[PDB]
């Protein structure tokens, strides 16, 4: 009955939505955040207040609004500016009031009841009360909690609750009994009264009923003295667990006053004060400390401050930090540490080594920020480097484990080398100077290495970056000696699983001229084949298969090495490879582009020279003779033509004739127009026709691509499926299906002629914002992910593509859609063109109309409509929604980062059976698009019409604006990791190439392109000279991302009218 | 075809600049202009022949020879031509790109080079000549308007509200008022200080007009210096006094009903000479003869198949 109840809802919801869609009025606006908040969707509905602000400032009062947006902080000066101007109005007062206990300012909550106690009006005299009673609680005088119980109706579930807290401290139990009892009942019976309708008071009642159960245990508390530890220990626990917002803890902990005074309870107030600063309650958290130090709100500000709870102070300097003063903040830290290192030193008789340890774990935390400060205060110049470095060893002494220190100690290192590299930079821009930058590098690449080592060791599962950045050190370095030493030194130290994270990196470098560092890859690799070879075959298999003899030698070396442990699998992997490279692109394909090509320097270009480069690597390549039937079969119907077509050809570089050449075109199209033909019924291959050595295979020991990870039992290639489906498009790519040894089938795409290697990082990139998100706790709470694929390079020309399950093209669902209900497909394209023939060289204004005249003619739901049309029930289209709206914004976020462009109709895709949305195609990484000659992109990332439409209606608002909050305040806290992972592959060697398209040294390209992403990582993305907050940078791009004179500048292509 | 007293083009998306007689609504002769959209038009103060702004090129048809193909050609400039004007003494052609430059065309010699040459950061949407011949406003999509003196070579730059783009400029023949037009809807009005012959020439600000909601397309004052026509993409062109800088006359076509989506924007107006009548570009595929005083549509010009973005209008002795 209970997941029947929220359907007729989610059913009601779409057509409450539907009526919106055809007039929004704040009857409506009104039943939407209802109905929203019954189907316990908080955001979305408070995205429905949005929309209702800003269209009707019309439920009035500035404070109102404020009080309603839980900004409690905002509407109570916003109703002391309103109570000041007007009169006494026992309205405001209310409100004045409301926002007071929800701040938990009981002091101001209590004079504010008393101090004005006229209040003829008698409603004004019932509400009064209830408020008035807790207020008293928080302020001990227990006098004026009776008076004003008295005055709160038994009737009501408050009414009966204060009674059985009056009762526990005056020790009356049964009382107190009884009272909770009827205090559930009236809240019982209250919660079917409001059956769904009603405010976070749902969302309250578990905070009512955890405060009725822990005053139950504070009755266990009073009398029987045995659960002293059983009770404080659910209390400790059911609280690092526990996730409710400050202002519902504050009445939590009011509960265990009656039984613990804050001095005994410490870590749990520090606990609670450490969430209201995170939550950026620091008034309230000083008040919380002030009350543990039992000193001054430090109104003696110019004193020291008492170190007679050392762990107290410190939340207090930190909160001081966060809070205004922060040079104040910084001076106490110095001069506390000073206090600290001596009460260890002297006071330390034996006889306590838990107090001296503890006292030395502190002081690694004061240490770590003494630094951390005195970079924010001062930066990174020549006077603050050693000062900082001598704070984070510091640090690393005090703890000696702890990722934090030696994290922190090894970045400030790798900055100082940095910080002395780019001031050289800017010397040589305008001998004694080398030797004395030589002496200064090394002395700090070196520790910096060592730190990231003895970090690495510490994280374990999360140490992605710290391991790409000693990478960056061990790749940079020329090898110097002492740095090699230090790296070999680690390389040993260190787990072999870490560098599993980083096998295309390291790959990247097979082939470094320097000969102390490739020494040290090329051993690392060999021992990550010994223990996981599989998270190396494949990648070592592409490189052994390379132009650059370099590579393909160090390769094998590598592969050699492996086989004297692994042969038949190198074996195997070395087949497998080779096979589907073939398959990918067969002969006849190679000589349609070859053709084409070359038909295009000679008869469109007058170059034979260029010419003969084409068909000569064709010819010799079958010159090895046919090994498959369709190689076989090629060379029947093709081959004598061809062999003779090249006679002509080299009769004409002896001749140099003319009609020597033209014989071999005659020849030469002759083929071309009988290929031609025979590729639109290419729609499937065979095996056995194309490449039998795969169907032969069966159960061997390579794993499906892929698959492999450690913790996870291998899963094995058992069988190959024996037809591939063409999908028919302009690169022909493959639908191969393989047989897992765990029964499963595993499909990929065979992709031809896309170098794979960028896809790869992009979803490397990928995997650690999942982390990032997975770890982030709000991310987790709504499930914030990116959905990605496997992807395995085979050479520069070709790899291949994890299939994901049911999903289809925007392009597809719309394609159907339209008809489906007999709407021409491309007729936004057709009326933009009756409109205006010339519609792409018009002025930017003339372009607007047009586009605007297209999209007033044309309907925006299909997207929104096909995925209710879909949905099997509502609720199910509910959530598939949620899903939708969360994904997409995900990664318009990442993407935006990413700089990725080019995201056309077809390039991305929703899952049909979650939602989720799922992109595709990562040719076109940062500003790339935009910076292009012709049709360059306007716009951040697609967040298109019908993308909108489909959306929750009060889209932006709600949801989507609130995810990319969420996502990029997780990019912006981990923009170093982000950062790390970008870096490695604008710098990466082998993957220059796509920068240098800017055309149609890298050095310099490439440090632009990774300076406009620590831009947008931040928010110095807009303009050079702000530095703009989440918020307004979403606001910012969303905006860009919508405009029409952004939209209609895009390539049709691009359908920015979808 | 120029030989009449009053000459009236109408150039669009149609690939046709066509000729009409004023009074009368009959199209006279019809211009092939084919591979690109009209963007201006302007007659010479010389009424011999018509310029046509496009992408890439000012073609220039004539207006004597009653029947050719254009005569000049102006070519190797990438990206449209946004507007044209001339200087009295049949020589000079101005015009703004789109490709961010104020050029200065010889009218009077060969060369599919120009004289001149003035570069800014962003691109230009409008170029109008003081009528002291020695300045010339140039208004950009950053939202700046640049005074170049055509003497000192001196730029100086002005922008009001602006991160906003301003669409057009124009300057009463009285010297006495600039105005300047952008893309939220605002009109812009400075009072000038005639320095002139030995020069300071300067601005004052005198009002900012709300004219609009949507896009301000043109602006542009009567030959009297009595009124001011602002057309815009609300599908309206407001006529506004010089003295009171308040509304006399709306001239609008938008449907008379919610569930219509428009059908045209006002994409420009010229006056007559003796600021009795009002000329309008729409995409409507119409010109249309208003009646400033009444608001009356006094004729329709019907002919062009695709729309309408340009009008020129001639009124001399
Ligand atoms: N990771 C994937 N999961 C599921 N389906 C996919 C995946 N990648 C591609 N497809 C499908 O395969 C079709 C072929 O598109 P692509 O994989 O991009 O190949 P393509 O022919 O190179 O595409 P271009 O370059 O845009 S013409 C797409 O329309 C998708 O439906
Ligand atoms: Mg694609
Ligand atoms: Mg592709």
């Amino acid at each position: 009955e209970r997941a029947a109840k929220c359907r007729a809802y989610a059913k009601a919801l779409h057509y409450k939505e539907l009526e919106f869609q055809k007039g929004p009025t704040p009857a409506i606006l009104e039943s939407l955040i209802s109905i929203n908040n019954k189907l316990q969707q908080p955001e979305a509905a408070a995205g429905v207040l949005e929309y209702a602000m800003k269209h009707f400032g019309e439920l009035e009062i500035q404070a109102t609004w404020y009080e309603k947006l839980h900004e409690w902080e905002d509407a109570l000066v916003a109703y002391d500016k309103k109570m000041d101007t007007n009169k006494d109005d026992p309205e405001l007062m209310l409100g004045r009031m409301r926002c007071l206990e929800a701040l938990g300012e009981w002091g101001q909550l209590h004079q504010q009841c008393c101090e004005k106690w006229t209040l003829v009006n008698d409603e004004t005299q019932a509400k009064m009360a209830r408020m008035a009673a807790a207020a008293a609680w928080g302020l001990g005088q227990w006098d004026s909690m009776e008076e004003y119980t008295c005055m709160i109706p038994r009737d009501t579930h408050d009414g009966a609750f204060y009674r059985a807290v009056l009762a526990l401290h005056q020790d009356l139990f049964s009382l107190a009994q009884q009272c909770i009892d009827k205090a559930r009942d009236l809240l019982d019976a209250e919660l079917t009264a409001m059956a769904g309708e009603s405010y976070s008071r749902a969302y309250g009642a578990m905070v009512s009923c955890h405060m009725l159960s822990e005053l139950e245990e504070v009755i266990q508390y009073k009398l029987v003295p045995e659960r002293r530890e059983i009770i404080r220990q659910i209390w400790w626990e059911r609280l690092q667990g526990c996730q409710r917002i400050v202002e519902d803890w504050q009445k939590i902990l009011m509960v265990r006053s009656l039984v613990v005074s804050p001095h005994e309870d410490m870590r749990t107030w520090l606990k609670y004060a450490s969430l209201c600063g995170k939550s950026g309650r620091l008034a309230l958290a000083h008040k919380t400390l002030v009350l543990l130090l039992g000193v001054d709100p430090s109104r003696q500000l110019d004193h020291p401050l008492p170190t007679v709870h050392p762990q107290v102070t410190y939340a207090y300097m930190k909160n001081m930090w966060k809070s205004a003063r922060k040079i104040d903040a910084f001076q106490h830290m110095q001069h506390f540490v000073q206090t600290m290192q001596q009460q260890a030193q002297h006071a330390i008789a034996t006889e306590d080594q838990q107090h001296k340890q503890e006292l030395h774990k502190l002081m690694a935390r004061c240490f770590l920020k003494l630094g951390e400060w005195q970079l924010n205060l001062q930066g990174i110049n020549e006077s603050t480097i050693p000062k900082v470095l001598q704070y984070y060893s510091a640090a690393t002494e005090h703890d000696r484990s702890w990722y934090k220190a030696w994290h922190a100690w090894a970045v400030m290192n790798f900055e100082a080398v940095l910080h002395y590299k780019h001031q050289n930079q800017a010397r040589d821009e305008k001998k004694k100077v080398t030797e004395d930058l030589s002496k200064t590098l090394l002395m700090y690449t070196v520790p910096a290495v060592q730190g990231f080592f003895r970090s690495i060791s510490l994280s374990r599962g999360n140490n992605l970056q710290d391991t790409l950045r000693v990478l960056t050190l061990w790749f940079d370095y020329g090898h110097w000696p002492d740095v090699n030493e230090a790296l070999v030194e680690g390389v040993k130290a260190i787990q072999i699983d870490t560098w599993l994270q980083v096998i295309p990196q390291l790959i990247a470098r097979i082939d470094t001229p320097r000969p102390l560092v490739g020494r040290l890859i090329h051993q690392l690799l060999t021992d990550i084949g010994r223990y996981h070879p599989q998270a190396l075959i494949y990648p070592l298999t592409v490189a052994s298969k390379s132009t650059t003899t370099a590579r393909h030698n160090a390769a094998n070396k590598i592969l050699k090495n492996m086989c004297e442990h692994s042969n038949t699998l190198v074996q195997q992997a070395m087949m497998v490879s080779e096979e589907l490279i073939r398959v990918a692109i067969l002969w006849h394909e190679m000589w349609h582009e070859g053709l084409e090509e070359a038909s295009r320097l000679y008869f469109g270009e007058r170059n034979v020279k260029g010419m003969f480069e084409v068909l000569e690597p064709l010819h010799a390549m079958m010159e090895r003779g046919p090994q498959t039937l369709k190689e076989t079969s090629f060379n029947q119907a093709y081959g004598r033509d061809l062999m003779e077509a090249q006679e002509w050809c080299r009769k004409y570089m002896k001749s140099g004739n003319v009609k020597d050449l033209t014989q071999a075109w005659d020849l030469y199209y002759h083929v071309f127009r009988r290929i031609s033909k025979q590729l639109p019924q290419l729609t499937s291959l065979e095996l056995q026709y194309v490449s039998p050595k795969l169907l032969m295979c069966r159960d061997l020991e390579l794993a499906v691509p892929g698959t492999y990870d450690p913790n996870q039992p291998i899963i094995r290639i058992q069988s190959i499926a024996p037809s591939l489906q063409v999908i028919t498009s302009k690169q022909r790519p493959r639908k191969l299906t393989l047989m897992g040894s765990n029964g499963h089938e595993f499909v990929f795409l065979l992709k031809g002629h896309e170098d794979l290697r960028q896809d790869e990082r992009v979803m490397q990139l990928f995997g650690l914002v999942n982390t990032l998100l997975a770890n982030d706790p709000t991310s987790l709470r709504k499930n914030l992910s990116i959905q990605r694929y496997a992807v395995i390079p085979l050479s520069t020309n070709s790899g291949l593509i994890g299939w994901v399950p049911h999903c289809d093209t925007l392009h597809a669902l719309i394609r159907d859609y339209r008809e489906k209900k007999k709407i021409l497909l491309n007729i936004e394209h057709r009326i933009m063109l009756r409109m205006a023939p010339d519609y792409d060289h018009l002025t930017l204004m003339q372009k607007v109309e047009v586009f605007e005249h297209a999209v007033n003619n044309t309907a925006g739901d299909d997207l929104a409509k096909l995925l209710w049309l879909k949905s099997p029930s509502s609720e199910v289209w509910f959530d598939r929604r949620t899903n939708y709206t969360r994904s997409l914004a995900v990664m318009s976020m990442v993407g935006y980062i990413l700089g990725l462009g080019d995201r056309h109709p077809s390039n991305l895709m929703l899952d049909r059976l979650s939602g989720k949305i799922l992109h595709i195609d990562f040719g076109d990484c940062f500003e790339v698009a935009m910076t292009r000659e012709k049709f360059p992109e306007k716009i951040p990332f697609r967040l298109t019409r019908m993308l909108t439409n489909a959306m929750e209606v009060t889209g932006l608002d709600g949801n989507y604006r609130i995810t990319c909050h969420t996502v990029m305040e997780v990019l912006r806290e981990h923009k170093d990791s982000v950062m790390a992972v970008l870096e490695a592959f604008v710098y990466d060697p082998l993957l220059n190439w796509r920068l240098m398209d800017t055309n149609t040294a890298l050095n310099k390209k490439a440090i632009q392109i990774i300076n406009r992403v620590r831009d947008k990582l931040t928010g110095r993305d807009f303009s050079h000279d702000d530095t703009l907050d989440v918020p307004t940078q979403v606001e910012l791009l969303i905006k860009q991302a919508t405009s029409h004179e952004n939209l209609c500048q895009c390539y049709i292509g691009w359908c920015p009218f979808w | 075809v120029g030989s009449d007293p009053v000459i009236l083009a109408t150039a669009g998306y149609d690939h046709t600049v066509r000729f009409w007689q004023a009074h009368s609504g009959i199209c006279t002769r019809t211009v092939q202009h084919q591979d690109s959209q009209v963007n201006a038009l302007e007659v010479t103060p010389d009424r011999s022949m018509i310029a046509a702004a496009g992408y890439q090129h000012i073609r220039m048809y004539d207006l004597n020879s009653n029947n050719p193909n254009p005569i000049i050609s102006y070519d190797g400039v990438n990206k449209n031509i946004a507007s044209v004007g001339f200087h009295e003494d049949g020589r000079w052609m101005y015009t703004g790109g789109e490709d961010c430059t104020a050029r200065i065309w010889d009218l009077r010699s060969r060369n599919l080079q120009c004289q001149r040459i003035f570069q800014v950061n962003a691109p230009i949407n409008c170029v109008c000549l003081h009528p002291n011949q020695a300045e010339l406003i140039v208004g950009d999509q950053s939202g700046a308007i640049h005074i170049w003196d055509l003497k000192t070579d001196h730029n100086e730059q002005l922008i009001p509200e602006p991160e906003v783009s301003i669409t057009s400029a124009h300057i009463d023949p009285d010297a006495s008022y600039m105005a300047a037009v952008n893309s939220t809807g605002n009109c812009y009005v400075w009072n000038l200080t005639g320095g002139i012959g030995d020069e300071v020439t300067q601005l004052i600000p005198k009002t900012k007009i709300p004219a609009h909601t949507r896009y301000a397309l043109q602006c542009r004052f009567s030959p009297d210096s009595t009124l001011l026509a602002t057309c815009s993409a609300d599908q309206t062109c407001k006529i506004w006094r010089t003295s009171n800088f308040s509304l006399m006359t709306e001239l609008s076509i938008k449907s008379g009903n919610p569930g219509e989506s428009s059908r045209g924007w006002m994409w420009g107006c010229a006056f007559s000479g003796d600021s009795q009548y009002i000329v309008t570009a729409s995409s409507d595929n119409l010109a249309r003869l208003w009646c400033v005083e009444t608001g009356e549509i006094k004729r329709e010009y019907g002919g062009h198949q695709k729309a309408v973005v340009c009008l020129a209008f001639n009124d001399s002795v």
